[PDB]
RNA sequence: GACCAGGAA
């Protein structure tokens, strides 16, 4: 009944527990609210697959 | 851990009785006994049966706390008439009750074939 | 009628073979 | 957490079996406590100087009447609550063989049986009556609930006269800690200890009573009737065209913007208030409708627990779910789920839930109630931190 | 032990609620009350 | 699930029919038609969040797919398939929910968080955890004496196994006052 | 014939159907207290053992030993260990029974309770042998082997009463209802729309005459007559439970006057 | 993990009917609701103890030593 | 506690004489408050037990699944073919007196689950102990036998 | 802040809690065991000479 | 140790609202047009409809816990069907010669409208209350 | 004992 999908260091069963995070290379816009002499930004966050 | 042991719901403690009998201070030829080691099966049956007892004024029990195998019985009664005989009356009462009940359903179930 | 439509029952025997296939930690292993 | 005077009070010790720290049920209020597994701290004063400090200044009698509101911090509640109503009712008499245990279990009880309310055939004694045993004499309250009579004919209100009942059910209004309590004045009027007797006094009763009596409560408390059902669909049913008028009105352009809102933020208000009146009616139509044997409603009369509100959504609409004020967002473009259409405005789509507790809810009614759930979640953890640094 | 193996984390503009994108993906329910609360999703 | 109009005869309706779902489970009491089967037959297709914009979906396919040319009291309120636009079906709504959700029996009659608790709860219930539980030597572990199934059960609970390996026992429950205890 | 009365409606080696009449309810209450409580019986409640591979850990069979129903017709010969002489146990309060298991075959091996034996002398009385009502005969299966499992254990029986344990007691349910037409009112029925209608009506509504509405409440009357149903485990045979019972709360009502007396 | 002896509610003596339940479904092939009724269990809390039972021994009988 | 976010710890226990009876003989292995259900809206705990009462008179596995055709009233109906009444109650007699109780009780099975938390392992006194170096107030934790 | 406006402290005790209809209100049950363990330091004195020695 | 107020009454209504064993009546009196009554009743015990000619009487004694049995070999002052046992807790000046009283027995309440019998309702706890026919 | 990490009324 084991369904495995885990490591085992030094005897304890170790689990690699998802990490999210915003997608790169993806172009977005946003207003820059009241104060800031910037009103709207388009941003992409690029990298190297 | 803190459990209590079992038989404590029915052995007698050492240094303890089944009846303390003192007397209601509140109230005139009234009494209370306390039995120690009982529950509800004796408690009730008694009380209900006092309650037959047309000399008897007042009849009740009490579990005080379920942690403890005891209750409390008081009884009041007219006067002359001493609480404590009928307390005795009440429970021959039950036993010959119980007599028949038993001689009775023998003399039944020996009657079946099955 | 081996081309019916399909009945709401029926969806879990589909079901039923994605985790014949996937398992529920298909995920962490692929 | 201990934001409270009341929050640590001082007891008298009683050392008892089992590994649970035991205490009274109507202190449970002023603690926070619940026994849904909750620990408590207990210290012990090693001073002869320090248990008096305690036992003068911070014992729990001294304790009830507070400061915080100029009322009773604690009260009766619970099964005591729910069950004083029930002994108190006109409706309830009291056996012979019944009344004398009721009677001895009060632990004061001055020995004299009182004379039955009815004497033959068949005397009998009346909840009020011998719940009257536990309150002590010179105990003197009047309280008049709306539309009462001296000859209170729904039995309200409440007259105590020299510690004994006259008229009215018992309930949270009058045993509950309330401005005008029954406790609130037998302290001010007895001692903080003859009160805190008084509490102890009117559970042992009730809670006999009540473990005679039984009481409970199934899924079918939460049962509307037929054709209350039917009438609360079709108030809902109405209430839906309601919305689509106001929405066909805004789509042709003659809907006129109010003060201050959007054309948009016009049309909303009507949408969310129509979407909320129509829940509110299904709610009372349901309310109604429950009759007085109705365990539910039974525990909203004596307030015990729960609140037209939780009828409401056990028995007949859940209503419109929200998220920050407004009802559910296009997450997607245009639409709420990629199950629905675009610039779908209509409550199906914006997290109307149609449906009762009982019948259950739809895969998207279910979505956004979750939606709004999370909402719920996270600013009572939000308001909690928030709160602490303010009370610091 | 199986949602403990289909289990996110999310560190750190409204990351907690219950966006309507996660319809399919991830539990509506099945979230820790409090500090990680809607930031722990389980898929 | 896919959708197309692609029918001859009739309206709009799911690539997958009846005699898929014979070929499935014959393959089922086999214990060659396997998922990867409806998935290069093209009857059934992955789909992310991004492209999941650009569809529309219908809850259940036989209730939402042929039009209309009496009704139950007891049961709830199902909107309606008005729309003819249809592009996929979901495979079945109860697996928008996550493992903990889907021990958790009728939830869509429950207050929305008393299954948030529920689903952090039962993960700190007790059962049997392992088969091979008597040979790990794991610091710390409980194990249920009598463990049962449970009486009132989840379809999802199939693949998660919780039948045959539970977390709790059925209890004959009364909601009663009693001793006020 | 005398005071209360009883009538059989039915009886087996394990159910006694009949009903009490002429009697306080209290009474007839508690007679079932007592006969599910009270009523004295032999169960294994020591265990010592020798060898366990068994994928059952020691108590857990402990355990279960304790609940396999031993002979306990004669029990009222046997003395309450706690109040015999020996130290420990002896043949006058106790009971040694023995369990030796090994997995023989390749297919699984099973132990049953038929796989006790009495190693203590009985002084020939009914007393230890466990109950088989089983149809193959094997009573209790106690566990499971597979090859190298051997389970090696002794037991020690002593007499006892479910107010300590509940393995002591002799009956399972024991069913119990009066005034099956509510003409008492001793509960008021829950309803949607007709009292009537919503809940059944009991067997034994058949057994008294329904209450006819152009009737005046009877608030005279009072609750005799109990249709009582007792089921015996097997430790004691089923009318014993009744007469056991009946006796052993005479002899307490009668402990009651004895202390009364001693005063 | 193996058969309770004895229904924890009532304790009415369970555990020598697993064996004929199972077999009361194998080899007769009647069903739970019969099967169960046929082993003479009838108050329901007989009932689930046999009908919601997990033989898991039979499992953890399959290791070796 | 229940799939329902039911948690609860014991407050006490009775033996079966003291346990409240349905005429069948039957009586609860477990007994929560009323006054659970209303505050809450914990409805499905409610279905789970009629459903599950009539699953065990059945013999046949009950489908609690989330989103399907079963509805109280189509469960209330299969439960009175049982001969129980039609929404679970039951009426039960007080295990002290033998009376009948005035109410009717909800009564049926329903799954729950023994928790990790358990008092002995919580349970904690001191008076006088082992202290910070540091600091030398008393250490922290139950375990190290803290204050 | 942790220190010093606030400690850790001997003599106390912490342990679940449940309600009793029994108990009155000012009581609270302690289990046999705490009793056993926390202490109080009371004075030889001649009130209580007899009394403490029976305790000792 | 005697009786407080004598007359026959009838039934102009009985109303049972919301209660499953006490109603209360509305009756006036056949001797007095200014004599009227409200009672809250116990039905279950004694039951009434409307146009019943009941007769009730008051009385204040016929202090120290109550006896139950032995009133085989009692004087009871009932010749009556039903028999209560309340406080007077309201003296209602109504005008005129018109007076009323407010009784309240553990609960079931009434009233009392009427005139001449000032010379003897007084506010006692020993107040029993009968009914005949 | 520092320190990090995770989970509870
Ligand atoms: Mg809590
Ligand atoms: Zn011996
Ligand atoms: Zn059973």
């Amino acid at each position: 009944f084991d369904m495995g999908g885990y490591f085992i260091i030094n005897g304890s069963e170790k689990v690699l527990i998802a990490q999210e995070r915003s997608a790169g290379n993806i172009v977005q816009v946003f207003k820059k609210a009241a104060p800031s002499p910037i009103s709207h930004v388009a941003e992409i966050r690029s990298a190297l697959e | 851990m803190n459990a209590p042991d079992r038989f404590e719901l029915f052995l007698l403690g050492e240094g303890e009785s089944k009846l303390k009998i003192d007397p209601d201070t509140k109230a005139p030829n009234a009494v209370v006994i306390t039995f120690e080691k009982e529950d509800h099966t004796l408690g009730n049956l008694i009380r209900a049966e006092l309650l037959n007892d047309r000399k008897v004024l007042f009849a009740a029990y009490k579990v005080e706390h379920p942690f403890f195998a005891r209750f409390k019985l008081r009884i009041q009664t007219t006067e002359g008439y001493d609480p404590k005989d009928a307390l005795k009356n009440a429970c021959n009462s039950i036993i010959n009750k119980l007599g028949a009940l038993k001689t009775n359903f023998e003399t039944e179930w020996n009657l079946q074939t099955l | 009628d081996e081309s019916a439509p399909i009945t709401a029952e029926d969806s879990w025997a589909v079901i039923s073979a994605f985790f014949r296939e996937k398992g529920l930690v298909s995920q962490q292993l692929d | 957490p201990s934001l409270h005077k009341m929050s640590m009070m001082a007891h008298r010790v009683k050392v008892i079996p089992y590994s649970t720290f035991r205490l009274n049920l109507s202190v449970t209020s002023p603690y926070n406590a619940d026994f849904d597994g909750d620990e408590m701290n207990l210290h012990v004063p090693q001073s002869e100087e320090t248990r008096a400090e305690l036992s003068q200044l911070c014992a729990v009698p001294l304790q009830i009447v507070s400061p915080q509101s100029n009322k009773p911090c604690m009260g009766i509640v619970q099964d005591t609550l729910c069950g004083i109503r029930k002994l108190t009712l006109r409706d309830t008499f009291i056996e012979l063989d019944q009344v004398l245990n009721m009677l001895y279990w009060v632990p004061d009880w001055d020995g004299v049986i009182p004379t039955p309310a009815i004497i033959k055939p068949k005397p009998l004694w009346s909840g009020k009556q011998i719940l009257s045993v536990a309150i002590p004499n010179g105990i003197h309250l009047q309280r008049f609930d709306e539309g009462t009579t001296l000859l209170s004919p729904k039995d309200n209100g409440m007259l105590i006269i020299d510690g004994q009942i006259i008229f009215g059910v018992v309930e949270k209004k009058t045993v509950g800690s309330s401005n005008g309590g029954l406790i609130h004045v037998v302290t001010r009027e007895k001692g903080p200890q003859v009160c805190a007797k008084l509490f102890g006094n009117i559970q042992k009763v009730v809670n006999f009573w009540l473990l005679h009596n039984g009481f409970s409560t199934g899924i079918g408390d939460t049962i509307a009737d037929g054709p209350t059902m039917r009438e609360i669909t079709e108030t809902i049913a109405e209430a839906k065209k309601k919305v689509l008028d106001v929405t066909k009105e805004a789509q042709a352009n003659l809907l006129t913007a109010k003060h201050g809102m959007t054309l948009r933020e016009s049309f909303e208000d009507n949408v969310v208030r129509f979407l909320n009146e129509a829940r509110d009616k299904a709610g009372r139509l349901a309310e109604v409708n429950l009759k007085d044997l109705n365990n539910v409603k039974q525990m909203v009369m004596a307030g015990s627990k729960g609140s037209f509100i939780n009828i409401a959504q056990m028995s007949a609409c859940v209503g419109q779910q929200s998220v920050e004020g407004k009802r559910i967002a296009f997450g997607f473009v245009d639409r709420t789920l990629p199950h629905f259409s675009k610039d779908d405005y209509s409550p199906e789509s914006k997290g109307f839930v149609e449906n009762s507790y009982l019948r259950g809810l739809t895969p998207q009614e279910f979505f956004f109630h979750a939606m709004g759930g999370r909402e719920g979640l996270i600013d009572t953890a939000v308001k909690t931190a928030e709160t602490g640094y303010i009370q610091r | 032990t199986l949602s403990h193996l289909r289990r996110t984390n999310t560190p750190i503009a409204k990351p907690r609620q219950l966006h309507n994108t996660h319809w399919g993906l991830v539990c509506p329910a099945e979230t820790p009350e409090g500090q990680a609360c809607g930031l722990v999703k389980n898929l | 699930f896919i959708v197309e109009d692609d029918e001859s005869l009739g309206h709009k309706e799911l690539k997958v029919r009846k005699g898929h779902i014979a070929k499935l489970m014959a393959t089922e009491y086999q214990d060659e038609y396997t998922w990867s089967s409806l998935l290069n037959e093209g009857l059934v297709e992955y789909i992310d969040a991004e492209e999941e914009e650009s569809i529309l979906i219908a809850m259940q396919p036989e209730d939402l797919e042929p039009a209309e040319a009496d009704v139950d009291p007891a049961k709830r309120i199902r909107v309606s398939h008005h729309a003819t636009t249809f592009t996929h079906c979901e495979i079945h709504p109860s697996m928008i929910l996550g493992v903990a959700a889907s021990i958790i029996p009728f939830p869509d009659h429950n207050q929305s968080p008393r299954n948030t608790y529920q689903s952090a709860m039962g993960k700190q219930a007790m059962g049997v955890f392992l088969t091979n539980y008597n040979v790990r030597m794991d610091t710390m572990a409980n194990i249920l004496y009598y463990p049962q199934k449970p009486l009132g059960t989840t379809r999802a609970m199939e693949y998660l196994k919780f039948r045959e390996l539970p977390a709790g026992q059925n209890a004959i429950v009364a909601i009663a006052c009693y001793s006020g205890y | 014939e005398e005071g209360p009365q009883v009538k059989i409606r039915e009886a087996s080696k394990d159910n006694v159907d009949f009903i009490l009449s002429n009697v306080d309810l209290a009474m007839a209450n508690s007679l079932r207290r007592v006969m599910i409580a009270e009523i004295p019986t032999l169960a294994i409640d020591s265990v010592e053992v020798e060898t366990n591979t068994t994928v059952l850990a020691d108590e857990f069979i402990a355990h279960r030993l304790g609940l396999i129903p031993l002979q306990s017709m004669d029990i009222e010969q046997l003395e309450y260990s706690r109040d015999c002489f020996c130290e420990d146990h002896c043949d006058k309060c106790s009971v040694v029974l023995t369990l030796q298991a090994f997995g023989e075959s390749e297919s699984t091996t099973n132990v049953y309770s038929k796989d006790l034996v009495i190693v203590s002398n009985l002084m020939g009385r009914n007393i230890g042998h466990p109950i088989i009502q089983d149809k193959e005969g094997n009573g209790v299966l106690i566990c499971k082997l597979r090859k190298g499992q051997e389970l090696k254990l002794t037991c020690v029986a002593k007499k006892g009463i479910a107010k300590e344990h509940a393995k002591w007691g002799p009956a399972a349910a024991i069913e119990f209802e009066y005034d099956p037409w509510n003409k008492l009112k001793h509960t008021d029925y829950w309803y949607e729309q007709d009292s009537a209608k919503e809940w059944p009506q009991s067997k034994n509504c058949e057994y008294e005459d329904p209450p006819n509405e152009g009737d005046p409440f009877d608030y005279k009357a009072q609750a005799d007559t109990f249709y009582m149903n007792v089921e015996s485990v097997g430790s004691i045979p089923v009318d014993q439970v009744v007469v056991r019972g009946i006796d052993t709360l005479q002899k307490k009502v009668a402990s009651i006057l004895l202390a009364l007396t001693q005063m | 993990m193996i058969v309770p002896v004895r229904c924890f509610s009532c304790g009415k003596v369970v555990g020598d009917k697993w064996e004929s339940y199972l077999n009361l479904l194998q080899e007769d092939e009647l069903d739970e609701g019969t099967a169960l009724s046929r082993l003479g269990l009838k108050r329901y809390c007989c009932r689930r103890m046999i009908l919601t039972h997990v033989d898991l021994i039979e499992k953890f009988l399959r290791y070796n030593p | 506690a229940s799939r329902h976010g039911q948690k609860g710890t014991i407050g006490i226990t009775y033996r079966r004489e003291d346990m409240p009876f349905t005429a069948e003989g039957i009586v609860p292995d477990l007994i929560i408050n009323p006054h659970a259900i209303p505050s809450r809206m914990t409805v499905a705990h409610l279905i789970e037990c009629l459903l599950s009462k009539v699953a065990a008179l059945s013999g046949n596995e009950g489908d609690a699944s989330p989103f399907t055709d079963i509805t109280v009233e189509g469960i209330s109906k299969l439960l009175r073919e049982h001969g129980y009444q039609s929404r679970g109650f039951e009426v039960m007699y007080n295990g002290h007196t033998g009376k009948k109780l005035m109410a009717q009780i909800f009564f049926g099975p329903t799954y729950y689950q023994r928790l990790r938390h358990m008092v002995d392992d919580k349970i904690h006194a001191r008076a006088r102990g082992p202290m910070q170096v540091l600091t030398r107030q008393p250490v922290e934790g139950r375990s190290r036998d803290g204050g | 802040r942790g220190n010093l406006m606030g400690k850790r402290v001997d003599f106390s005790a912490r342990t679940v809690i449940s309600g009793d209809p029994n108990l009155e209100l000012d009581q609270v049950g302690v289990p046999k065991s705490i009793a056993k363990t926390l202490t109080y330091p009371e004075v030889v004195t001649p009130y209580n000479i007899d009394r403490l020695t029976q305790l000792v | 140790s005697n009786t407080l107020f004598d007359d026959i009454f009838q039934v102009s209504e009985v109303d049972p609202g919301r209660y499953n064993k006490v109603c209360r009546i509305e009756a006036a009196s056949t001797t007095q047009d200014q004599c009227k009554l409200t009672l809250d009743i116990n039905v279950e015990l004694f039951p009434v409809a409307a146009q019943d000619s009941l007769t009730v009487t008051i009385a204040s004694s016929l202090t120290r816990s109550w006896r139950p049995p032995q009133a085989g070999d009692r004087s009871l002052a009932d010749d009556y069907d039903y028999v209560m046992y309340g406080t007077a807790y309201k003296f209602e000046e109504v005008s005129k010669d018109l007076i009323a009283v407010y009784y309240s027995f553990g609960g079931l309440l009434m009233r009392l409208e009427g005139n001449y019998r000032n010379l003897n309702n007084l506010k006692q706890e020993n107040a029993y209350l009968l009914i005949r026919r």
